[PDB]
RNA sequence: GUUCUGGUAAGCAGGACUGGCGAAGAGGAAUGAACCUGGCACUGUGCUAAGGAACCCAAUGUCUGGACAGAGACCGAAAGAGGUAGGUGAAUAAAAUU
């Protein structure tokens, strides 16, 4: 079963984060952008070193498509949290959901 | 505004929502506090309500304090309620657990041979029935499973009850040919001695000599006539209003 | 933080150096600005030059040395501005600067009698020897007969969950 | 319990090695002189600090009754010559950590055939 | 804020003192008695002979405590080397109250208290054992923790006064005589 | 993440502390479990709690008592409102937040074995001054009818005795190996097997 | 907002000066015509204001003093004692004390 190949492979070579919110204020909120916590990174110099690195969210049970792909492109307070885009919007139903970064750099363009 | 002058309340809160009752035949709910200082007994039993007549008693209270000289006796004419009291054979027992959820049962044991009455409760309608019932329970017996039950019973319980039903067939004015059940709690000793107590009268008639004596102290739980729906006037006993 | 500078002003008309006097301030402030701030202040209260015949000619910083941290004894007068009228007292600090010991005086003033660190004045500044301490506070520290320990925890690590059987403080 | 007074030696928060207190000042402040190590390529620094008591974390004691500054370096230099940053695990190349892994992994492979 | 404070008791020759956390506790001819200081904030130790609380850089409030706590070891320590006394005396201007002990010294009752028909029953706490004085009106109580004592002995006071009348005619009771050390 | 278990023990910890930390982690998709309610600390004394307290049972709907607020007497069903209300509850998200939550009295026997962590920036003896007082929620639920106490007396002495049989278990274990280790016999197959994997 | 006249006052009646709402959205004071920041065509990347930074809810910690009252963070007078932290001025002193 190849899903949980995919899996094995995947968890062997990437670092995990979790994804928790998007950008907002106190009543707007702007769903091009989302925030993630990496595992064991806990201050913004630590956090520095993953600005344009790959994230991968896998998603076996959907129907459309198995994988999402994404870059992270800034660094977000002060205790190691980030902001990454993606190339499709994450729905409110995919908030909590585990990420795998990735250990290489992207263009922009490439997401 | 405050109203003009002041009267009590009509009907007690205590009894809000009144509500019908679910069954006619009730359960006893609390029992008295156990007492490890005494010998295994049990609690409680079923009646069934007969009627009423009036007797004359000899009596001589009095305040203590009364500075009469003569003992007075005096005759005092009182009424009374009659119950009939068939004996109950007892046909099994459970255990229960003590938890932070309240008491929980562990398990259920049943006698090896039951009795025609007490399977009629277990089906709905009497007359239409293949009756295979408990007959597969007995091999139970052969297999040890008893003994094992009785094991767990014995090794993790904090109460024991017995279960007994009630021999209709003796009241033929009921047009009834299904027993009923009750649950009845033993207090006195050690849950050892309780269980053994149990295990030597499954099958057996327990009288009610057994449980009460003349003079005792007795509460009696029931369900009320029934009086269908009604208005304010009795149901919560206020007044009438003017009568033009 | 707070820093001592030292400015030097003279008069001036319609036409330069009118008076050939110059008049010096020391001042206890947190930049030039504030002490250059100061110096306009005491000169249109104790004299009567307002700002447009003044110039300022110099401004410099005070600095002193102790490379091996050697801790002094300083009483400071001073002055404060309450609700009522102008309250003066005499108080005793340790420290290893005169900055560090007026920086204590502020801090305590806004402490006790919850002033903002404007409303107070420093009249004099002296560094003391043992014989000369008037009060009781800080006698026993100057003596160098204290020793206590700690009352204060500290953690072990930055995490946010640990397993019940490490060890959890210092 | 140990006590804060001359010559007692610290810890500071977060922090692998040993200090050392100079003064007292007040109920609450020192003097201390800090040793640390920069990452980057083993360059140590020694120097004196002012500091608040709730950073510290006392350990033991020594002398230093009197001594000078270059005493007291010598005497930091001695006392945390063992210590290090990280375990070596870390720092070594990949064929070495794989190396030290498969003894332990082996070890354990006995361990579970013999008990 | 006080730098430092300290507070020492002597152990005598005869006593035995450990400290197992706050919780201290004492043996000697009498017997034994402990209690526990964990609601105070304090250092308590054993040192040289001695027992000995210290404090550093407290409040002023914080220093009476220490002091309480001191004057409570000491009473604990004199209590173990002979036990403590109270003295009650009855007092009546036309009804006899009369007293009845029950229990081997456990249990008094008291009867005819302002011409009253109904008994009172008074428990002892702890230790304490109820004994018969010099005359009939007299009572001793004797124990070895001056707490315990001291609460039974106010406990009979308290109740045994006048109610719904004025004192100063009617001046019946029982009373606390005399309190020391026994010999 | 969510598949991610975490097993916390509650004593000593200050209620409203550990509540904001926990509320977190239930928002991000861990399943958490509260073990020892009955242990939880309040700051200040006693008397004060049970004032506060009993402003809240002088609360209910004027007209129907069913609508009205329900006043809960289990320490364990205390602290699970505790943390109900720094959640957004209201909501879809909040509520399938909250069914990520147990809480319970004492330990119950599933969770015995399991390793148990504890948050050090939430311990009294970390958070708060020595020289004030301070209650346990256990003490003040007695006062309002909370009815099985001595169930979790009971099961208190159940976890010494685990404590103490599974402690010697282990320390006979580590005696063994380790005085095994040192062997001939041992440290003869280290070779033996390596000559296959050189 | 700053000021004035009548009235015990009033979310009361009536004038003067400089900006508003009327005809003004957006972010902030939990909510509010007028208060704080600051004036709007339509998109994209960065930065700041006012106000925030355990949790609800994007971002939080540190140092030094006070304070124990179901207090305060939101909150009433003349009159006062008690507890505690500091200043100044009088004494006395065979530790100090008033």
């Amino acid at each position: 079963m190849e899903v949980i190949k995919k899996i094995e492979l995947k968890e062997r070579v990437c670092a995990k984060g979790t994804l928790y919110s998007h950008k907002r204020s106190k009543k707007n909120i702007y769903p091009r952008y989302s925030l993630i916590t990496i595992e064991n990174v806990k201050t913004r110099e630590a956090a520095m070193k993953y600005v344009g690195n790959a994230v991968e969210l896998f998603k076996p049970e959907s129907t459309k498509e198995e994988s999402i792909h994404g870059i992270i492109k800034a660094v977000h307070g002060r205790s190691g949290a980030v902001r990454a885009k993606f190339s499709r919007n994450i729905s409110p139903v995919e908030m909590g959901s585990k990420v795998y970064i990735k250990l290489y750099k992207m263009n922009e363009d490439e997401i | 505004s405050c109203r003009n002058y002041s009267a009590p309340r009509h009907g007690s809160l205590a009894y809000c929502p009144k509500k019908r009752a679910k069954t006619t035949k009730p359960a006893i709910k609390s029992f008295p506090k156990d007492d490890a200082s005494k010998p295994v007994h049990l609690t409680g039993y079923l009646a069934y309500k007969v009627g009423m007549t009036h007797v004359v008693r000899l009596s001589t209270r009095r305040s203590k304090t009364e500075r009469v000289l003569k003992e007075t006796q005096k005759e005092v004419l009182d009424a009374v309620t009659i119950l009939e009291v068939p004996a109950m054979r007892i046909f099994g027992m459970v255990g229960y657990k003590s938890t932070v959820n309240g008491l929980k049962a562990i398990k259920t044991v049943y006698a090896e041979h039951l009795d025609e009455q007490v399977l009629a409760r277990l089906r709905k309608r009497n007359s239409r029935s293949s009756k295979l019932m408990f007959k597969l329970y007995p091999q139970k017996y052969e297999n040890g499973d008893i003994k094992r039950d009785y094991e767990l019973l014995k090794r993790e319980s904090d109460v024991v009850r017995v279960l007994a039903h009630t021999q209709v067939s003796k009241i033929p004015s009921l047009n009834l040919k299904k027993a009923h059940i009750l649950e009845i709690q033993l207090n006195g000793g050690t849950i050892e001695e309780k269980i053994e107590w149990a295990i030597e009268r499954l099958e057996k008639e327990i009288p009610v000599s057994e449980v009460f004596s003349q003079q005792d102290l007795i509460d009696v739980i029931g369900v009320t006539k029934g009086k269908g729906k009604e208005g304010t006037t009795k149901r919560f006993g206020t007044t009438i209003l003017q009568h033009k | 933080a707070i820093n001592e500078y030292k400015v030097y002003g003279i008069k001036i008309d319609d036409n330069g150096v009118v008076g050939d006097e110059v008049y010096a301030h020391i001042v206890f402030a947190t930049n030039e600005l504030l002490a250059k701030s100061s110096f306009n202040k005491i000169l249109k209260k104790q004299k009567k030059i307002k700002p447009k015949n003044t110039k300022v000619i110099k401004v410099e910083e005070i600095k002193e040395d102790n490379k091996d941290l050697d801790v002094k004894n300083y009483g400071i007068d001073y002055y404060y501005k309450s609700k009522r009228c102008d309250h003066k007292g005499y108080k005793e600090f340790r420290g290893v600067s005169r900055c560090h010991a007026v920086d204590k005086l502020l801090c305590d003033i806004g402490g006790r009698h919850s002033v903002k660190r404007n409303l107070i004045f420093i009249m004099k500044v002296k560094e003391l020897t043992v014989d000369e301490i008037k009060k009781d506070k800080i006698k026993i520290f100057a003596m160098e007969d204290v020793e206590y320990p700690a009352y204060r925890n500290v953690l072990r690590s930055n995490k946010l969950f640990v397993s019940e059987n490490e060890k959890l403080f210092n | 319990m140990y006590f804060i007074k001359p010559g007692c030696l610290i810890k500071k928060k977060f922090s692998i090695y040993t200090s050392i207190v100079i003064s007292v000042i007040d109920n609450n402040s020192v003097v201390i002189q800090s040793y640390d190590k920069s990452d980057n390529g083993d360059v140590i620094s020694i120097d004196r600090e002012v500091i608040n008591v709730s950073k510290i974390v006392p350990i033991g004691n020594i002398d230093i009754k009197n001594k000078s500054k270059k005493e007291i370096d010598g005497i930091l230099v001695e006392e945390n010559r063992n210590l290090k940053n990280k375990d070596d695990v870390l720092l070594m190349n990949d064929f070495e950590r794989f190396k030290e892994q498969l003894k332990k992994e082996v070890e354990d492979m006995v361990i579970e055939e013999m008990a | 804020v006080y730098v430092y404070v300290e507070e020492k008791v002597q152990i005598p020759e005869g006593c035995k003192v450990e400290v197992v956390n706050k919780k201290v506790t004492v043996t000697g001819p009498k017997g034994t008695v402990s209690k526990d200081f964990s609601h105070i904030f304090v250092f308590i130790d054993i040192h040289e002979e001695n027992v000995r609380c210290r404090l550093w850089n407290c409040r002023k409030q914080e220093r009476s405590k220490l002091i309480t706590c001191s004057k409570l070891i000491k009473n604990m320590i004199d209590g173990s080397m002979s036990g403590y006394f109270y003295e009650l005396k009855a007092a009546y201007k036309h009804f006899p109250i009369t007293f009845e002990i029950k229990e081997n010294g456990k249990l008094l009752i008291v009867k005819n208290f302002l011409g009253q028909k109904w008994a009172r029953e008074f428990k002892m706490i702890g230790d304490t054992i109820i004994k018969q004085g010099v005359t009939k009106d007299h009572l001793i109580l004797e124990g070895i923790s001056k707490e315990d004592v001291s609460q039974t002995a106010g406990l009979i006071q308290n109740n045994c006064l006048p109610k719904n009348l004025d004192r100063r005619i009617f001046q019946d009771g029982v009373y606390i005589a005399t309190k020391g050390l026994i010999e | 993440m969510i598949g991610k278990r975490i097993v916390i023990d509650a004593i000593g910890h200050v209620a409203g502390k550990l509540a904001g930390h926990i509320a977190k982690e239930l928002m991000c998709g861990i399943e958490v479990v509260i073990v020892h309610a009955e242990n939880v600390m309040f700051t200040g004394p006693i008397k004060r709690g049970v004032g506060k307290f009993n402003s809240h049972l002088n609360k209910s709907c004027s007209y129907n008592p069913l609508r009205g607020p329900f006043h809960l007497r289990s320490p364990s069903m205390h602290l699970m409102k505790v943390i109900k209300r720094k959640l957004p509850h209201r909501k879809s998200k909040g509520q399938i937040a909250l069914k990520r939550l147990q809480v319970f009295d004492g330990c119950p026997t599933e969770y015995l074995s399991v390793e148990k962590m504890v948050c050090p920036r939430d311990k009294l003896e970390y958070t708060t001054s020595p020289i004030r007082k301070s209650y346990k929620l256990g003490d003040l639920m007695i006062k309002f009818g909370w009815k099985y106490e001595s169930v979790v007396e009971k099961m208190n002495q159940n976890e010494e005795q685990f404590k103490i049989e599974e402690t010697e278990k282990q320390k006979v274990k580590e005696q063994k190996i380790e005085e095994l280790k040192k062997s001939n016999k041992f440290q003869q197959r280290v070779e033996e097997i390596m000559v296959q994997m050189a």
